[PDB]
This record gives structure tokens, C-alpha cells and sequence, in this order.
């Protein structure tokens, strides 16, 4: 099921620089496409950024566009998602997901073998 | 077993640092191999019999009850040398051919061209089969166009086209998918049974020429996991068959208001579609957002040439068809 | 998918205590699977091909160099109560129906028996194509049979038929038995083919029958592990079909005293191995040594009963046989 | 390779009888056929014995019925040659081997998988 554990939270100074890892225990972590979600307090979720297998297509929301980066590492079976320049709205729990059938939409419905998830505090 | 081994080189289908090995079907996820399309043959022999059910108890009693002629052709006029002509010479004479008869046998070429009319019609089939496998082209063309639009609304790469090279080739089958594609195989090697065997003494060119270029694509397109940009070819194509079908039948029930209508739309639908639609988008999608989101492969020389001869071919065929509309106007 | 699991039910064709989890296959050990018999579809048309091409590019012109008529039937002369009869009451008028039709006549019984016979040969094949499908499957039954003969030679099966059931349900599957099998099935879906297109205005009885159960027995056979007795039976009964087609082909270049001869043998052999050989070897082998060593199975009920249907075929045409060996003296 | 090690063998005095064991460390041993052959000195691999998956079916020699059994037992993938009134015949090196293709037949060369084999001494 390749149930993915987020670390790499705590709470920053605003406009600030955060690096978060999403780690999967599996051995087929590499041929997926996976993306990482974010759900506001008092909201749903939302698509943050997702990348392919093997790196060819970052896509992001219209909101995190420079400010967030993200980039995978195979051998490591590792995610890495630079946020930069954090504004107040990045405050939420973050969820790193994966793409089921490799249909590279903005959804929730799409992503399964969710993670329990990190959380972000930006002040 | 070597010159299989020969002839599937990784180097030329699959892309640059791809194997055979990434593509075998492994615990948590399926992916489409070569040995699924075996099922194509039986699945098509099962829509042969389908078919000849379909045309003998469902079609015929229906042309019955639309005073289809049950009857076969009439009998031509006896003449010896029309027949020693229609024997030797040719069976569809021209106006050149029809001058030197009426020339050689001092006869109206009137009375020549009926002759030959009549012992073409008694060559040529009669008009109940033709209406029977019309009615059931319109009906599978009908299935399969509705089927594909069901599966394609709800599909991702339907609306952009750069989501069938997503996660190359890190793409999953899909039950949807695969039936799609059997379907579509099976249907085209149906045709192929139907006419080595029933219609061997008809037609061999431009439509059997386009029955093995579908196939070669299906299957090779199918092995390659290249099927998400296929989907979209098999439904554009098929949107224009399911009102030619219609037009023949109205046709062959003496309609000619209906006949003239539905060949003003199929015409439509066929320009709009394959000159179009088809080569702006699908030709883009495959010629150079392939190459650039894929790779450098080669098989995309063997892909795209075919794809360019089916475009060639579906303008032949529209040429054919443009004039027929100045006749309908 | 449901239904196939239940028809699929491991109490009825597995015996007691297997199931199909053990057959499955393995690193070290492969079992035959249903999976494997997709291929013979395919095989199948290549054949038909292969037959096509071998019909019309090297029968033809080995008939033509036997002087074979390379024309067609004859005319009948003009009748209109004949042609009226023929075309509404029947095709082949026995004695009650020659006298019949000479009392409403008042003509010779011998005119409308050369009438009736011209009129069938009109509407059956002509002789060239008929000599070219009996040397086609005269060169694919003897391919066969050698075949066979030369696979059974070395097997422990032959000798001892207590060796198909030596370690049932744990049989490896080997090249030359698959190889065996698969062209076995492939040549019957052939003939399938050739029967439902080509011939579907020409018999549809005891030999589609036949070809019916021959294509169910080799299938489940197949997919039960129990294909080491099929062999016994398909190199049995393929013996004797490679001699009638030597006697249709010397009877069509009008060859009498070879066609006599060759009849004789072929009387011969079926007889020895079909009446004599096959319910004494194989029926023993089945009804009672198979539910010995392999144990109670259910499927017993359905395998016997077919062969047992098969041998009654097998003995109808023994009687048609008794009587032209009759004539042969 | 599931390659066989005989054991169970010394010297025995003459009229004895004599358990032999061949184990086998694989885990597809019960899905083949076993048999037992014997190398007499300065002669040739001759047939003992050979035993079915499941001990339906069990062949002799025609020198040895009555005298020898054999048995085999699934869960501890071993087999037992039981040797009773041993006459000075029976003297050779005796090898465990395994049926490739469940032909049933007396062959040296229809067995493969062999192993190092035993060694029995009769006075
Ligand atoms: C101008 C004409 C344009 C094109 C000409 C028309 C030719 C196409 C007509 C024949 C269709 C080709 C294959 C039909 C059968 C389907 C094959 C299949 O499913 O398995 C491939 C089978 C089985 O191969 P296999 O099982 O060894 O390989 C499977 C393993 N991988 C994943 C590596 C492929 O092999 C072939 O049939 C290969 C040769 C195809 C013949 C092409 C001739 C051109
Ligand atoms: C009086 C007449 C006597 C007999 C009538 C003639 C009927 C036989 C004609 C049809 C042949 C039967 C099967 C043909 C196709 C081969 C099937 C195959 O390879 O896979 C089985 C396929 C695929 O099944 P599957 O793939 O789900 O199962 C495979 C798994 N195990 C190992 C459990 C079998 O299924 C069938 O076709 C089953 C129904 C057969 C129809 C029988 C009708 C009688
Ligand atoms: C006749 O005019 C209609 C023919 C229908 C063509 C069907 C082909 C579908 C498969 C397309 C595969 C192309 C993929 C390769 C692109 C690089
Ligand atoms: C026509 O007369 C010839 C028919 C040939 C029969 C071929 C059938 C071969 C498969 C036999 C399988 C029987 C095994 C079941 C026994 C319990
Ligand atoms: C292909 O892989 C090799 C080594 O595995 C690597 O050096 C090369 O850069 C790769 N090329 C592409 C296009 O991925
Ligand atoms: C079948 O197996 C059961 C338990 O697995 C056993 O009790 C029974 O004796 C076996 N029967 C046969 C005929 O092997």
C-alpha cells in the first residue's frame, strides 16, 4: 500500500524557507507519478504540486507557482517540496498522495494511499 | 523464436532507457502485453456468427416489412456477341468501350448499356444482402461511436492532448480501456473474415489496404502503450460511419428525401472530422508533443507515416464524396 | 466473470482433492493452461492462407498436367415441368420419385435421371476444385500423421497405457506435446472456418458434428492435464484419413485399378483401427484405468460419453464403408 | 535444483535389515517422483525402485520385490528405503534421483537432480 509518512514540519517566521520530505516504503515508489495536497483549516483539500515518475512534468497550483518546488529522489524513495517566500495562506496540514492511474488531473478522488500527513504553521 | 526476439528490439519501439522488463505485468499494477490480444480471433468469430444471426432473423424480416425486393436480378436480352464481349473483353464497359460497341454491333448504345447494366446487377449482389449488412454496420458503427464517447467524456486527454504521455510508460490498463481495444479488434478482424472468406470475389484495394493499416496501428500502438492517443483516433473515426450506413439503407428503400439528408450530414460530419479536426489535433499531438514529452524514439517513423497514409487515404475518399454532394445539391 | 467460475467448478472436472491452484505455473514447472489455446485462432487462419495459396498455386497446375476437367458442369436441356419439380418438390428424386415424375411426365425414367444428375452437378462443385482439397488435406493428414508417429515413438505412453496417468495432475508440459496439440486445434478451427464461409451451402451433419466434439475433447482435454491419451487417440484415428484422399484423388484423374486399390486399404486400416484397436486400447485405457489410478472424478461422465459418441459415428461410417468395399470387389 | 542428499548408510551384516533416507531441500519435492538406483561396483547404474507424488504408484525391480520397500513423507520431503534380507547383491552405492518429466520408465537417463550418494557395505 506504500503508506507514505510527511516529516519535515514545524512552525516558521513569515517569509521564510521550508523544506518538507515525504518518505514511501515500498519498492515500486519509483514508476508512480506522486503529488502533494494541502487541506486549509475549516476547508478541503487542495492540489499543491504533483511530479511524475521520473521528474519530466512538475505541475503546480496557480497560487504556488516560484514560491514552491518540488523534486524526487528514487534511490532514496524520497519527496522534497521547497516552499519559499511563505505567506500566511500556506497554513494548513500537508498530505503527499499517489496517482492511481497516471491521469495527471487537480483532484482528491484520484489520489489514493494517502498519508496521516505533516503540519505547517506560518505566522 | 529468434527472429521474434529480432524483430521485438527494445531499441526501436520502446523509448531511450526503456526495456521490455518495465512493462511486464507486476503485482500491484497491470500492463498491456502482447499476449491479450489473442482473444481478438475468437471474440471475432463470435461477432461472425452474431453478424449472420443478425442478417438472416433480424434484417431480412425487417427489409420484408419495408418492401425490399426479395427477388434477385433480371435477366439480360440474348446476344452473342455482347455476351462473347462481356466474357472476353471487360464487364464495365466506358463511354469510349460503349462507342466502339455500338460502332462494331450497329446498336443504339443505349440498348448496350442497358445489356451491361443488367448482367453487372446479375454479377452484383442483390439488394436485400446489401441492405442486411448495412443495417448491421449501423448498428455495431452505432455501438462502438456511442461506447467511445461514454469512455472518452469522463478521460483526462480527451480535453488536452498532452495527457497521453503523462507518465510514460507508467501507465496502467484500465478495464474500460482494454475492452475498447479488444472490441475494436475484434471488429477488424471480423471484416477480415468476412472478406477473405464471403467477399473474396468483391473488393481488395483501398478498403482492405485500410483494414490492415488499422490493425497494424491497433495492435502495435496496443503493445506499445502508446492506446491513450488511439482512443481518440478510433472515436473521431467512427463518428462519420454510423450516418453513411443510414444513408444506404434509406437509399436502398427507395427514400431519396432521407437518402439525400443523411449523405448532406454524413458529409458533413466526414470533412468536419477527418480534415479538420484530425489532422490540427491528433496529427499535433502525435507528430510533436510525442517527440517532445516521450523522447526520440524510432518507431515513431513507422507510426507517423501510417498515420499520414490513413490522412491520404481520407482525403481520397473525400474527394469521392464531394462530388456526390454536388450531385445531391 | 461469475459465470465462468461457476462453469469452471474444480469438483467436476479436477478429481478428488486438486485444485486448479496446483496446476498453475511455476519457476520450475510448466502446466498447460486454457490461456494457451488462443493461439490456435490464429494458426488457424494462417493455415487457411496456407491453404488458399496451396489450392490455387500448386494443385491447379498439378491437375491441369493430370488433365482434370478445368471447366465446368454440363447443361441440362430445357423442361419446364423439370425445372418447376427441381426448383420446388426436390433436388435428388429417389425410385418412388423417378417413377412419379415419369407417370405425370409420360416420359422415360432414364431422361429425367440424366436430367436430375446434370442439374445436381450443376449445382454441385466441379471436379478440379474437389481435387484440389483432397490433395491439400491428403499432404496436411499425412504431415500429421508422421508427425505423430514420430512424437509417439519415443513416449512410455505407447507401449504401456498405464503410463498417461503416472503422476496425474503433476505432468510437465513439453514442446512436442503442445506443438501436437496446438496444430491438432488449429487444423480443426480450420476446417471450422472453412465450413461455417466457403461451404455453409454444402453440409452441415455428421462431419460438423464431428468436428464439434473433436474440438471440445482436444480443448478440455487440454486444460484437464489428461492430454497424454489424447495423443493415442489423435495419432489413431488421423491414420486412416491419409489414405481416402489418395482414393478421391486417383478417383477424380479417372484412375479405377489404383482407386479400387487404395479404397481397399483404407477400408482396411479403418476398420483395423477403429473397430478393432480403439475400443479394446483406448475405451480400456479410459473407462477403467483412468478412474483406477487417477480416482473418482466427475468429468468421467462427460469424456466417456463423448468418445463413446464418437465410436458410434465411427461405426456408421464403417457400414457406409462395408458396402462400397462390397462394390470394390 | 532441489539436489538430494542420501544418508542412512553403513555396513550391515549379511540377512539384515537396513532403513535408507534421501532428503531433498526444496520446496516442490512433492509434486515429483522419486526413485532410488544403485551403481554396483565395476558395473552400471541399475533401477531399485521409484515411488509417485503421492504414493499411488510404486515400481520395483524385479530382483528386489518383496525384499525392499520404498515410502516417502511429504511434510519432511524425505524418502525411506526400507532393505530386508539383504544377500550380497545389494552391495553398490546407491544414488536418490528424481523423474523429470513423469515418464515412469526404468532409465538412468530420464533422471536428473542426482546426488553424491550413499554407500552400503553387505558381508
Ligand atoms: C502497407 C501495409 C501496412 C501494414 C501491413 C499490414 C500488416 C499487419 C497484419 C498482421 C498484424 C500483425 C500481428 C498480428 C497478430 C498479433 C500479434 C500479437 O499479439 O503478438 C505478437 C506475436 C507474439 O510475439 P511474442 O509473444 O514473442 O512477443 C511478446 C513479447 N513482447 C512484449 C516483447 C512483444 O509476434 C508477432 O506476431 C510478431 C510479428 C508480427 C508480424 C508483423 C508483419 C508486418
Ligand atoms: C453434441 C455437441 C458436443 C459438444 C458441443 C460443442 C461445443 C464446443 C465448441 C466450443 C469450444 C469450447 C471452448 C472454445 C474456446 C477455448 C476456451 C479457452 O481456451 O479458454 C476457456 C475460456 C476462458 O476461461 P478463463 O480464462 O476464465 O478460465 C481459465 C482458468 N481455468 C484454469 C480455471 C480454466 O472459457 C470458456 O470459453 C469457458 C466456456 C466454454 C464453452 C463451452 C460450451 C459447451
Ligand atoms: C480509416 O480511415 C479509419 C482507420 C482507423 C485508425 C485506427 C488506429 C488507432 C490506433 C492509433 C495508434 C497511433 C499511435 C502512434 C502515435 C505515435
Ligand atoms: C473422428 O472420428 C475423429 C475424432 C478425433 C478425436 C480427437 C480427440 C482427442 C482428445 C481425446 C481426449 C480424451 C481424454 C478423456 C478421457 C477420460
Ligand atoms: C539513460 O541512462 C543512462 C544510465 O542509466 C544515463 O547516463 C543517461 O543520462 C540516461 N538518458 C536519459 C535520456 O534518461
Ligand atoms: C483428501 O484430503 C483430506 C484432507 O486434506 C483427507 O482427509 C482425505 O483422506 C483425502 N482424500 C484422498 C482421497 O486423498
Amino acid at each position: 500500500q506504500l503508506q507514505f509518512v510527511e516529516s519535515g514540519g514545524g512552525l516558521v517566521q513569515a517569509g521564510g524557507s521550508l523544506r518538507l520530505s515525504c518518505a514511501a516504503s515500498g519498492r515500486t515508489f519509483s514508476r508512480y507519478a506522486v503529488g502533494w495536497f494541502r487541506q486549509a483549516p475549516g476547508k478541503e483539500r487542495e492540489f499543491v504540486a504533483s511530479i511524475t515518475w521520473n521528474g519530466a512534468t512538475t505541475y503546480y497550483a496557480d497560487s504556488v507557482k516560484g514560491r514552491f518546488t518540488i523534486s524526487r529522489d528514487n534511490a532514496k524513495n524520497t519527496v522534497y517540496l521547497q516552499m519559499n517566500s511563505l505567506k500566511p495562506e500556506d497554513t494548513a496540514v500537508y498530505y503527499c498522495a499517489l496517482d492511481l492511474y497516471s491521469y495527471g488531473t487537480r483532484d482528491v478522488a484520484d489520489f489514493g494511499s494517502w498519508g496521516k500527513g505533516t503540519r505547517v504553521t506560518v505566522s | 523464436a529468434g527472429i521474434l526476439a529480432w524483430f521485438w528490439n527494445e531499441r526501436f519501439w520502446l523509448p531511450h532507457n526503456v526495456t521490455w522488463a518495465d512493462l511486464k505485468n507486476t503485482e500491484e499494477a497491470t500492463f498491456p502485453q502482447a499476449e491479450d490480444l489473442y482473444l481478438a480471433f475468437p471474440l471475432a468469430f463470435c461477432i461472425f456468427m452474431v453478424r449472420l444471426i443478425f442478417e438472416r432473423f433480424v434484417a431480412k424480416p425487417c427489409a420484408i416489412a419495408l418492401n425490399i425486393q426479395a427477388n434477385g436480378p433480371q435477366i439480360a436480352p440474348p446476344n452473342a456477341i455482347l455476351e462473347k464481349v462481356f466474357t472476353a473483353i471487360t464487364k464495365h464497359p466506358d463511354e469510349k468501350r460503349l462507342e466502339g460497341l455500338s460502332k462494331q454491333l450497329d446498336w443504339d448504345v443505349r440498348s448496350i448499356q442497358r445489356w451491361f447494366r443488367q448482367r453487372r446487377n446479375q454479377e452484383k449482389p442483390s439488394t436485400l444482402t446489401r441492405f442486411c449488412e448495412s443495417m448491421w454496420r449501423f448498428s455495431f458503427y452505432l455501438y462502438v461511436f456511442t461506447y467511445g464517447v461514454r469512455f472518452l467524456k469522463k478521460t483526462p486527454w480527451l480535453w488536452n492532448t498532452r495527457h497521453c504521455w503523462y507518465n510514460y510508460p507508467y501507465q496502467p490498463l484500465t478495464t474500460d480501456l482494454h475492452y475498447y481495444y479488444i472490441l475494436e479488434l475484434s471488429f477488424y478482424w471480423s471484416l477480415m473474415f468476412s472478406q477473405f472468406t464471403d467477399i473474396k470475389r468483391k473488393d481488395f484495394g483501398i478498403m482492405f489496404l485500410h483494414h490492415l493499416v488499422s490493425i497494424f496501428l491497433i495492435t502495435f500502438s496496443y503493445v506499445n502503450n502508446m492506446a491513450r492517443v488511439g482512443t481518440l483516433v478510433l472515436c473521431l473515426h467512427d463518428s462519420a460511419d454510423a450516418l453513411l450506413e443510414a444513408a444506404k439503407m434509406a437509399n436502398y428503400a427507395k427514400f431519396q428525401k432521407m437518402c439525400d439528408l443523411l449523405f448532406v450530414m454524413f458529409a458533413v460530419v466526414f470533412i468536419t472530422t477527418r480534415l479538420g479536426i484530425f489532422p490540427l489535433w491528433v496529427l499535433n499531438t502525435t507528430l510533436f508533443e510525442s517527440w517532445e514529452i516521450v523522447g526520440p524514439y524510432p518507431s515513431w517513423w513507422v507510426f507517423n507515416l501510417l498515420l499520414l497514409l490513413v490522412q491520404g487515404l481520407n482525403c481520397f475518399w473525400s474527394y469521392l464524396i464531394v462530388k456526390i454532394a454536388c450531385k445531391a445539391v
